[PDB]
RNA sequence: CGACUCUCGGCAACGGAUAUCUCGGCUCUCGCAUCGAUGAAGAACGUAGCGAAAUGCGAUACCUGGUGUGAAUUGCAGAA
RNA sequence: GCCGAAGUGCCGCGGUCGGCCGCCUCGAAGCUCCCUUCCCAACGGGCGGUGGGCUGAAUCCUUUGCAGACGACUUAAAUAC
RNA sequence: UGAAAGCGUGGCCUAUCGAUCCUUUAGACUUCGGAGUUUGAAGCUAGAGGUGUCAGAAAAGUUACCACAGGGAUUACUGG
RNA sequence: UACUAUCCAGCGAAACCACAGCCAAGGGAACGGGCUUGGCGGAAUCAGCGGGGAAAGAAGACCCUGUUGAGCUUGACUCUA
RNA sequence: CAACUAGCCCCGAAAAUGGAUGGCGCUGAAGCGCGCGACCCACACCCGGCCAUCUGGGCGAGUGCCAUGCCCCGAUGAGUAGGAGGGCGCGGCGGCCGAUGCAAAACCCGGGGCGCGAGCCCGGGCGGAGCGGCCGUCGGUGCAGAUCUUGGUGGUAGUAGC
RNA sequence: AACUUUAAAUAGGUAGGAUGGCGCGGCUGCUUCGGUGAGCCGUGCCAUGGAAUCGGGUGCUCCAAGUGGGCCAUUUUUGGUAAGCAGAACUGGCGAUGCGGGAUGAACCGGAAGCCGGGUUACGGUGCCCAACUGCGCGCUAACCUAGAACCCACAAAGGGU
RNA sequence: UACAGGCGAGAGACCGAUAGCGAACAAGUACCGCGAGGGAAAGAUGAAAAGGACUUUGAAAAGAGAGUCAAAGAGUGCUUGAAAUUGCCGGGAGGGAAGCGGAUGGGGGCCGGCGAUGCGCCCCGGCCGUAUGCGGAACGGCUCUUGCUGGUCCGCCGCUCGGCUCGGGGCGUGGACUGUUGUCGGCCGCGCCGGCGGCCAAAGCCCGGGGGCUCCGCGCCCCCGGCAGCCGUCGUCGGCACGGCCGGUACCCGCGCGCCGAAAGGCGUGCCCCUCGGGGCACUGCGCUGCAACGCCCUGCGGGCUCCCCAUCCGACCCGUCUUGAAACACGGACCAAGGAGUCUGACAUGCGUGCGAGUCGACGGGUUCUGAAACCUGGGAUGCGCAAGGAAGCUGACGAGCGGGAGGCCCUCACGGGCCGCACCGCUGGCCGACCCUGAUCUUCUGUGAAGGGUUCGAGUUGGAGCACGCCUGUCGGGACCCG
């Protein structure tokens, strides 16, 4: 028996929260702020997945350093790295490579298990305090 | 008649060659297993038949990691029977060889496994050279793990006091 | 084997004939069986005399299913090409000329059918279409 | 035992369903810009040989000039 | 002659006539041709052949008022108290 | 506290109590987003101010002037 | 006593209809035309009739309920010309 | 002779539409209590045949092909609400094959036959221009109702009536 | 009932082993004034073997429909004079149940129902209806103020009879 | 960038006259209302009007003839012309009888069906010819340069023989739906007869003995020993006589294969028991599952199906709905035709399928075109591949895991089992990360740092990922949202 305003399930997903209960979230408001001004993206994207293709990754160009020991800016190898302040990379599963990732922030200590030459340098822009008093200098390489 | 007697009539029925088996290659392959199993002594090939019957939405992808880790000199390079597919999200250069047979391989896997050693064997060959089904492990593959046991929906499935 | 099974099907009959309840007094209500959905029907409750319901057990022997009473399997034959398939069977299958087929085309079906030796009902259908009682 | 009551068939009457038709609707898509006191949108009432209507038109009234096509218009009459 | 009933049938006589393994014969027991009751009684009807006989009723219109919602009831009129 | 071993997370035991919001109080922590400093504000964690229809809408009457959806789940009336 | 009804000639609807139509008692949605059991068992019908068909007309106006209205009142809630 | 025990029968035991061990009727019962045999008797039980479903087998080495096939098992099967499963019918579309003025579709048919059914098939009659089967695809897709909607037609009724 | 020393029955819980025991020897911040102990790890030993019986198999996970008004009988039981009453306790039914029986009856009795032939029963019957002994055996009953006649059930009592 | 109007176009898995717009047709018409406004019904003769002159009846309308037409069974009720209803007539039934309208059985009434007529053999008539040689070829196993073995067939000549088919002649066996009867086997019932033992066996009768009771005696009782005898009940075995039903046993059920005997049936030999009559017991392989009879198949008829009458039966009124319960003295429904209600979408969950897979998702777009398509392609963006906080943020999430039950495999063993490796999966105990709280080395832009050791806290984590896209069913939400109020 039905009249589809009983078993159909009432009309609206309230009374399951309203006086009945189960599921979802309960005890609601936490912090609030930020608005549409202070907004999107702090990225975390792992270094281990690029570290897989570090060895064959002379498509992000090596130069003075060896074929195996490869300069790669990881910023322009990671898609959608762009709108966020910094991407720092985690090391999950072992890496057995002599890769070199340049980052805007690093999970450094991360560098220590692939200490077999890695090049972990800071990003001038990571500081913030660099004098663009017209002048010239630091930024980060990029692509979409 | 009985309620006891009705109990026998209401029994199991897991049983199914899958509701729709679209893949003709899957369908002929299970026929090959069906023919050999009743003409051989092999418990193992009978297990394969069930795993290729009921669902494909249950067959688990298996990474190169953990495949390598249980053949660690305690299985001397046997044949790994992989129900679903090999996937390639690791680099160690794995074991220096291994004969891996599966239902399906990824295109990356076909290149990667054979250039580490052994040979990517098809399940057609597995049936051919081992209807006896010996010197063989059904290697592994999980879906029961951290993500997606009852961990579904939006916000999972909980520690457990209330849900 | 085949012969006593034929005898069982033809002589016994479950030609029960599944009539819908109250078909007799409401003309528009159809002769065709439809299952009484309501609890309140006597037919649903399985009272005898209220016309017994169709069930699988009423069903005939597997061999004698879709057979003509001659023990031939009936096939409606559209054209000359289909007669070649029937030729393989001979005794087992029958040829019966389709409704669509007109009188001239019936004749060519009959003469070919004679060669196969599957004369039964094929000839009979054609003869009426000519002019005959 | 006519009859009556009932039933069916065959032939019908009833009725306008069904099939098969469709110069129409319906919906989508495309192109186009272009009303008026210089008297509109809309109405009214007339005008065709024989017209009630629709359509067309306005006392220059089912139409005019000019132009194209190149012989019909037709229910009947008729002009030649 | 009886049984009045719901007698409608029963009983008696006498020939005639059929049937009678009642008794005796003939060819014969074969004529539904080597299991298929294969119809065989007669209460009744149908239908011919032939020997008689019965020589009409009823109903309509009309009418009466004895009678009536209309039929009907109840009277009358065709050659005569 | 008691010699200590011990015992003590209120009342010998069984009743005696309260969501999100919001405020209030504590934590000197975070954020106020172009950078600071300082007021002020907003957060997070644990308490208080409370809903007695007590798992927690924001609510007074009348209708014989009445209306409508339903009900014999149900009255007044018959019957049982 | 008139005019109907009735009967005629002409003319001619509607309401309403699951299927229909004889009772008694029994059990049963606890008051039957139908079932069960007994009694019965006029074709074909007309004029009448008001017991019955819990006849028909009307989603009971009453009465209860609905998180359904509206009219009204005010020391309701909340606003306002 | 008295007091008891407990059987049936009698009284106590009076209601309305006439009436109900259901009825007739029944008295060495057809009553009442009880015994003994025989017997009667549900879709139950058994045996056999058979259907589907479920279970277990089996048979493809190709080169007759349904191998989602075929064949052997045994047990089981009511069934509302409801679920899942496997089918049928209609309209149109892509494929494929057929049918036709020498008579299509449609419609009629106390005419035949098939399927458990959904339905299908075929004949005869009517008819006069296009249509159906099969494999995919898709729906404005199947009716008995809804105080149903719209059209037709009864009984009422040749009646109330005028 | 709101008393109980006492105190049943029917109900109810647990155990009857390899998801176990035992030997060996490791660690700890624990615990012991003490390696003392506790727990948990490696390694070895012991099978039908831990009452009975059964498992036409069982265990496990995901997801969704309907239901969300129940009603009845035996038994137990509270309120009420009672009720086909209102409300609990247990269970079976109806609901979701025909068929057979109770004349008849949604719930009682018998039994859960595929389709049939043949057999055989249940409940309940065997005078006739109405299939089937007017069968046998042994009693009782004579009813003019209601003869008697099948659980539930169609009512019935105190009390009286030389 | 927009476009439900207007104008002028192209199309659709659009609709097919109760549909589609209100309107296919004179439609915003006719009509309704005082008005605001409301608003239909209504397409089809035929190729061509060849739209029925003329004759006749009738007041006329019409009819009947005729003419016309491929067709008037097409006459402006017009193509087809369904259901309901109505008429005629026929059949069944009957005017002595009771109705759910059906089922079940039989008869009538009505009608379709029923091997082309089978087989062996021989004679005539008819036609053809193999083998082998010849001549031209599609084939095979294979090899696969290349090789060797095996082809068949047709053309149609040579050389030798022979066979088949239609019909007729001549002989033997006997086949055609369907109905009937005999039988073997299986299953089940049926009545009847017989044996032995149990229950120390004893009722029992004759013979013998004693006792009691009766104390009037007959008689009655009781007990004990010898005895034909026959008994109620329990158990078991044994034998007959018949029948129903199903099936004819289509692979191990059954059975034959040398001989006689109509027949059934019997006929070896050794062994052992009995040692009589007879018995039990041993000893080969193949092939294979229906027998007797009658009718007729056409003359003629069995039969099937519908109605009716008679027989029989649940007949809770017919269905649906509501309800605990519907026949209900609940509610709706005179009847019938045609409409007529879980749809479609966006975003979602599960399941199932498909692809690809640490990625995945072409189509905003651009290229291009056979043009609303299809094809091609871009960077991506979205989602995932790591998380956890309210937030700042996080040494920054890489050291890396055990145990028990575990399919299966491996090893040993003849097997039973034992041992080894152990997946799926499940349960459990840890470590690691974030949030939270402690711990805070060496160091250091002066408070940062985070080695190091922990915690009845907590997470949608890591501890050896699985997704994403597309689709379908079902569930879910917004939508008119199952339909209607």
């Amino acid at each position: 028996m039905t009249t589809r305003f009983k078993k159909n399930r009432k009309k609206r997903g309230h009374v399951s929260a309203g006086h009945g209960r189960i599921g979802k979230h309960r005890k609601h408001p936490g912090g609030r702020g930020n608005a549409g001004g202070m907004h999107h993206h702090r990225i975390l994207f792992d270094k281990y997945h690029p570290g897989y293709f570090g060895k064959v990754g002379m498509r992000y160009f090596h130069r003075l350093s060896n074929r195996f020991h490869c300069p790669a800016v990881n910023v322009e190898r990671l898609w959608s790295m762009v709108p966020a302040e910094a991407g720092a990379g985690a090391g999950k599963a072992p890496v057995i490579d002599v890769t070199q990732f340049g980052y805007t922030k690093v999970l450094g200590k991360g560098m220590l298990p692939p200490e077999r030459p890695i090049v972990v340098k800071a990003k001038l822009i990571s500081k913030v305090a660099e004098k663009k008093i017209k002048a010239a200098g630091g930024a980060v390489l990029l692509t979409a | 008649m009985g309620i006891d007697l009705v109990a026998g009539g209401r029994n199991k029925r897991t049983k199914r060659v899958a509701p729709k088996s679209d893949d003709v290659y899957l369908k002929l392959l299970v026929k090959l297993y069906r023919f050999l199993v009743r003409r051989t002594k092999s418990k193992f090939n009978a297990v394969i038949l069930k795993r290729l019957f009921m669902s494909k939405t249950n067959r688990p992808p298996l990474s190169m990691r953990r495949l390598s880790n249980f053949m660690k000199g305690k299985e001397e390079k046997n044949i790994a029977v992989v129900v679903g597919t090999i996937t390639d999200d690791m680099r160690i250069q794995e074991v220096p060889a291994m004969k891996v047979t599966a239902l399906r391989f990824t295109e990356t896997a076909r290149a990667r496994i054979i250039n580490a050693g052994g040979e990517c064997l098809t399940f057609d060959q597995l049936a051919l050279r081992a209807p006896t089904g010996e010197n063989t492990i059904l290697l592994r593959g999980p879906k029961n793990a951290r993500e997606a046991v009852r961990h579904f929906g939006k916000a999972p499935g909980v520690p457990h006091s209330h849900t | 084997m085949a012969v006593p099974l034929l005898t069982k099907k033809i002589v016994k009959k479950r030609v029960k004939q599944f009539k819908r309840p109250h078909s007799d007094r409401y003309i528009g209500l159809k002769t065709s069986w439809r299952r009484p959905k309501g609890i309140d029907s006597r037919v649903r409750r399985k009272f005898k005399g209220c016309t017994l319901m169709p069930n699988i057990g009423y069903g005939s022997d597997k061999k004698t299913r879709h057979y003509l009473p001659n023990k031939f399997k009936k096939f409606v034959v559209h054209n000359v090409s289909e007669l070649e398939l029937l030729m393989m069977h001979n005794r087992t299958y029958c040829a019966e000329i389709a409704h669509n087929v007109s009188t001239r085309k019936r004749k060519e079906i009959v003469e070919r059918a004679a060669q196969l030796d599957i004369v039964v009902t094929n000839k009979l259908a054609r003869l009426r279409s000519q002019e005959d009682e």
